[PDB]
């Protein structure tokens, strides 16, 4: 509600995603204009401190990662390519290149660190890798393939409750939940209940409740709520939230509250959270 | 003796040019603007000088980012009221002086003269240009124009302002005629004449340059 | 028992350390002999150690060219003040 | 500035499923 | 005396630290021109010397000569080379010129790179900002200057400007007459970029800008390059300087890239998968053309290029249900 | 002709038939070339590197070893010959009789810094060796000067 520093990032395209740090210090922003920008917004001063040049193509995802494994960040990309950076006494450079995809790589996503430093890409080739850094040596790459037939669009890790789980939309209209058992990732899921591509997945950040819930936008605009009361029965239900008229984009779960953000083609951002009773209700209204 | 590039004096002298800066109060700025004025003769006392006004700002109120700032916010904001916040006092004080202490740094040295001239972050060439074609005050014109000749003894870019004279018009080959007799004339004074004169004196040195301004007028520096 | 590498580095630090303050305080007190002959025990074995520093940076190699003209001192000193 | 509001021949191209992830670029959530 | 014995004993370590605290007292003292000297030349016996550490004890420990809390400067050969480079270009901007060189003799990198720049020394630029990892900018477009003053400019220039090439290396000799001085700088510049390069948006950046100081009509071959590697960098600059029809060629030429058609001088690879159309440039021109509206000409380019790119939209969307039938 | 640039080509091409070769094919041409020798820079070169063969031959080896300096200092030679007239200059100041004076060894170190330098932006082991053994001589050299 209220109006703090803005920022001027200085760019030369529109900035299709961004996400700030783990202490709120820096702003990693991404444009279709192959550059991944660092931000130092402290105490209301906007500091362009580095400047990412390593994609052919545009830049769709930014990641950060936990601050015990240090200053990483994941930038996906069109190019088929996962560039890893790393900070290093205030230098950024590119630590890691995978480039084991055949199509744009449109999410990355960091695994909780009791995990470990496991990162997640979906990419439009139908097919979702998991890179392993065990402190020593390489990165191990687990690659699942055919995991939607189209194409995967967002990738979302569990909150640790440790059994290692992620959750994926496709544009196949499914949302499928995958489970490491043996050390091998399977199918465990399938939620069926949209009509067109699934947008983006995000897991919620479940906190002090039994209860697990994702929620997923999607193209026809239908924002649903899956919600399972006990982990093991694996038994989702899904609630609409609201069928918007326009394309949902992605949707973001506070920390703290377990508030869910909504933005669609309307170029706005609803705020939405679940009353007492149980009737999701809509709590502000923040356009462009 | 006032650059430093230690004797005890040394040290004492350099300090009192750092323990000077401190002193933030509206009432000593006008005067340590005057000694940097003084502070900076002599080549080498000009770039050092330009180097010290460079970092100050990369905030302290001198500084060649506020400088080059200051002046582009009187360029929006008396350019936004053409068909008024009259600088003030104080601020058309404060603008002379900064200005007088930028003349006085690029005519005893070249170097800084050609850095400051062809600078691309603050532009200050035709961002001068862009200044004289919004109607101002005859005070702020004419140090305007005299900053463009002490940055045009250079010669390359005396070339370059005499293509830049002739697509501004700033003579009418509205302007300086009915300025000398209207307001000149009617305060007896004539300092913007003398001054007008003066650079063109300084470009014609550099050279006389060939036709000035063909297809709009009948080539040749004539007119003038 | 549980810290791993501890017996390698920790035990290379804490003898130098410790030799260095006991050469010390005994050659003032009266040279007791049982110290004396811990303090020769204990210097070989560092000796032992030192050899086997690994190198990774050069700050190791420093380290370890430091300790190890050190060392060879107090242990000239200690042969000097034992068998003559 | 962002185009104003441009809906038709790139809505069109929108609905397209050849590219529509990289037709649906414009779009923004964090 | 010392200096001899201790390069006598091979104490290679040794005759370095005794040769570096040579050339600081040096200095420290006499500040004359001959003792600059000698103190240049007790840095480079000293730099020389530590050099000549034996390739089985690859290692010298050094510690910093506080004595002209006790340093260790472990400084491998990195620190010290960078001094010396730092002393070497000192020496050579002295050598050009007077005043300058009295600047260097009391400065630092930067300032030394600002006044080779300035006198017209950009090899030695050159290798100053790679041996402190400052970037090559500034030197590109101090070459991007001197280029532009050429294209249009006196004779004596023209004389100079071969003389400052000889300074510097031109990599072949060509018999053209044509050429002249200005176009032996272009090359010089060319192959100095091709060498020393680094991160591409950064160099052709400045180059254009720079070139751009009055206005340049740019040649093919660089357009072309630019076309197979920034196309969107170069829809920018021409927006930047108002040049609406080279604009419209260059968005055309695009088109007919993503459709196969001399694709390899665009850098479209195309199975359909890359499909990047700048459309916020397109808009920013459609916009530009719709201010002045006077000019019949551009009205009529403007139709044009406008049913050229609906004609190509329905292509694209056919391909399109077609693709995705494919692959179903 | 006059030509500066023919000139230079033919004497680039005598250069490349001595490395190969080890010896220089019509000496006597190249020696009386006089002032034709101004009209290339790679021509200049040509006729000074026969000049110094000569010399140090017939036991001139100081004067030899100056004009091999000299050589070197102006930049005249190509950078795969500077390499070759280090490897010279090296017996000279091997010889017992010292040749190189010790300002002009560190103008030589200076070249071998800057040839190092610019060369970045088996051959090599030999190289290193013949830089050792370099400054091992200059360092004598420079002994002997500050004693004499």
């Amino acid at each position: 509600v209220s109006v703090i520093n803005t920022v001027d990032t200085s760019h030369e395209d529109m900035i299709h995603d961004a996400q700030m740090d783990y202490y709120g210090i820096r702003l990693a922003t991404c444009s279709s204009d192959r550059s991944v920008k660092i931000f130092d917004v402290k105490n209301g001063g906007q500091i362009l401190i580095a400047d990412l040049r390593g994609h052919e193509g545009p830049v769709w995802q930014v990641a950060w990662a936990h601050p015990m494994y240090g200053n990483i960040l994941a930038s996906c990309s069109y190019d088929r390519k996962v560039i890893i950076w790393k900070e290093e006494n205030g230098t950024w450079e590119k630590t890691y290149e995978y480039t084991g995809h055949d199509s744009s790589v449109n999410s990355v996503c960091w695994a909780p660190h009791d995990f470990g430093l496991l990162l997640a890409c979906g990419s439009s080739d139908g097919a979702i890798s998991i890179l392993t850094y065990t402190g020593d040596g390489p990165w191990e790459v687990k690659k699942i393939s055919n995991a939607h037939t189209i194409g995967c669009n967002a990738v979302s890790w569990a909150p640790s409750v440790y059994i290692k789980r992620f959750v994926s939309g496709g544009c196949d209209n499914l949302v499928k939940i995958w489970r490491e058992e043996d050390g091998q990732w399977k199918e465990d899921q399938k939620l069926e209940a949209h009509s067109d591509w699934v947008r983006d997945v995000a897991w919620a950040p479940s906190i002090g409740l039994p209860t697990s819930t994702i929620a997923s936008c999607s193209q026809d605009g239908r924002v649903y709520i899956w919600t399972s009361d006990d982990a093991a029965t694996n038994c989702w239900t899904p609630k609409l939230l609201h069928k918007f008229n326009d394309v949902v984009w992605h949707v973001s779960w506070s920390i703290t509250a377990n508030i869910l953000a909504v933005s669609g083609g309307d170029n706005k951002v609803t705020l939405w959270k679940e009353s007492v009773d149980g009737q999701w209700a809509c709590i502000s209204d923040v356009n462009k | 003796e006032y650059w430093c590039p230690p004797p005890q004096r040394q040290v004492l002298l350099s300090k009192f040019v750092r323990q000077m800066s401190d002193l933030l109060p509206a009432t000593l700025y006008l005067p340590y603007l005057k000694m940097l004025r003084g502070l900076a003769s002599g080549p080498q006392c000009a770039h050092y000088c330009f180097s010290l006004l460079k970092a100050n700002g990369g905030g302290s109120p001198v500084s060649w980012d506020h400088f080059f700032h200051s002046l582009m916010l009187y360029h929006e904001h008396l350019r936004r009221d053409l068909p008024l916040r009259g600088i003030t006092q104080r601020e058309l004080d404060g603008l002379i002086a900064c200005l007088q202490l930028t003349c006085t740094i690029i005519d005893w040295s070249e170097s800084a003269r050609l850095a400051l001239c062809e600078h691309a972050q603050w532009m200050p060439v035709v961002v001068i240009l862009g200044l004289l074609q919004c109607s101002i005050p005859p005070l702020l014109k004419a140090e305007l124009l005299k900053t463009l000749a002490a940055f045009g003894k250079s010669p390359e870019i005396a070339a370059s302002l005499w293509q830049s004279l002739e697509y501004t018009q700033i003579l009418q080959t509205v302007g300086i005629e009915v300025e000398l007799n209207e307001i000149e004339s009617r305060c007896e004074e004539y300092p913007l004449t003398r001054a007008f004169c003066q650079l063109i004196s300084t470009l014609v040195e550099s050279s006389f340059p060939t036709n000035l301004g063909a297809g709009l007028r009948a080539p040749g520096f004539e007119p003038y | 028992k549980h810290i791993q590498d501890w017996e390698t580095a920790g035990k290379v630090y804490l003898d130098y350390i410790r030799v260095i303050d006991m050469l010390n305080l005994i050659q003032q007190d009266e040279s007791s002999g049982c110290e004396l002959e811990k303090l020769h025990t204990k210097v070989m074995s560092l000796c032992k150690w030192v050899e086997l520093i690994h190198c990774y940076t050069a700050k190791d190699r420093l380290a370890q060219s430091e300790m190890a003209k050190r060392v060879a001192n107090i242990l000239r000193v200690v042969l000097s003040l034992q068998q003559p | 500035e962002l185009v104003p509001l441009e809906k038709s021949v790139t809505h069109g191209r929108g609905s397209l499923l050849i590219d529509m992830g990289l037709f649906m670029g414009r779009s923004f959530r964090v | 005396l010392l200096y001899a014995f201790h390069i006598y004993r091979h104490n290679y370590r040794k005759a370095g630290s005794v040769m570096f605290e040579y050339g600081m007292r040096l200095g420290r003292e006499v500040r004359t021109l001959r003792g600059l000297q000698k103190q240049v030349n007790s840095y480079l016996a000293c730099l020389n010397c530590l050099r000549l550490i034996r390739p089985e004890y690859a290692w010298i420990v050094q510690p910093v000569s506080g004595a002209v809390s006790s340093q260790i400067e472990i400084l491998e050969l990195r620190d010290l080379e960078k001094e010396y480079v730092l002393a070497q270009t000192r020496l050579t901007l002295a050598k050009h010129n007077p005043s300058t060189a009295a600047i260097a003799g009391s400065s630092a990198a930067e300032e030394m790179v600002a006044l080779l720049v300035q006198a017209g020394l950009f090899d030695t630029a050159i290798s100053l900002c790679q041996t402190f990892k400052l970037a090559l900018t500034s030197v590109f477009e101090g070459l991007a200057c001197k280029c532009i003053r050429l294209q249009q400019g006196g004779e004596a220039a023209q004389a100079e400007a071969w003389e400052w090439l000889a300074a510097n290396q031109l990599a072949t000799v060509i018999t053209t007459k044509e050429s002249s001085a200005t176009d032996e700088a272009w090359r010089l510049m060319i192959s100095y970029l091709d060498k020393y390069e680094a991160k591409n948006t950064l160099y052709h950046h400045c180059i254009i800008n720079k070139l751009l100081s009055h206005g340049v009509p740019l040649p093919n071959w660089l357009i072309n390059r630019y076309k197979a590697m920034d196309a969107a960098e170069l829809l920018r600059l021409y927006l930047k300087y108002d040049l609406l029809e080279e604009a419209a060629e260059l968005v055309l030429e695009y088109v007919d890239a993503l459709l196969g058609k001399g694709h390899q001088y665009f850098g479209i690879q195309a199975t359909s998968q890359l499909v990047w159309f700048p459309y916020s440039a397109i808009d920013h021109l459609r916009q530009a053309l719709g201010e002045n509206e006077s000019n019949q000409h551009n009205q009529a380019i403007l139709s044009k290029l406008q049913r050229k790119m609906d004609e190509y939209f329905q292509k694209l969307k056919k391909a399109t249900d077609d693709y995705k039938k494919l692959v179903q | 002709a006059k030509d500066a640039a023919f000139a230079t080509l033919i004497s680039d091409r005598f250069l490349k038939e001595y490395c190969e070769r080890g010896n220089f094919t019509d000496l006597d041409l190249i020696d009386n070339l006089g002032s034709a020798m101004l009209l290339s820079d790679r021509l200049t070169f040509l006729g000074k590197y026969r000049e110094f063969h000569r010399m140090y031959s017939q036991e001139q080896f100081s004067e030899a070893a100056s004009l091999l300096l000299s050589l070197m200092t102006a930049r005249i030679a190509p950078c795969s010959f500077w390499l070759t007239l280090l490897l010279d200059a090296l017996p000279l100041l091997e010889q017992k009789q010292v040749i190189f004076s010790a300002e002009q060894t560190y103008e030589l170190m200076r070249c071998l810094e800057d040839r190092m330098a610019a060369k970045l932006e088996q051959d090599s082991s030999i190289d290193n060796t013949k830089v050792e053994m370099l400054r091992l001589a200059l360092a004598r050299n420079l002994a002997r000067a500050i004693v004499t």
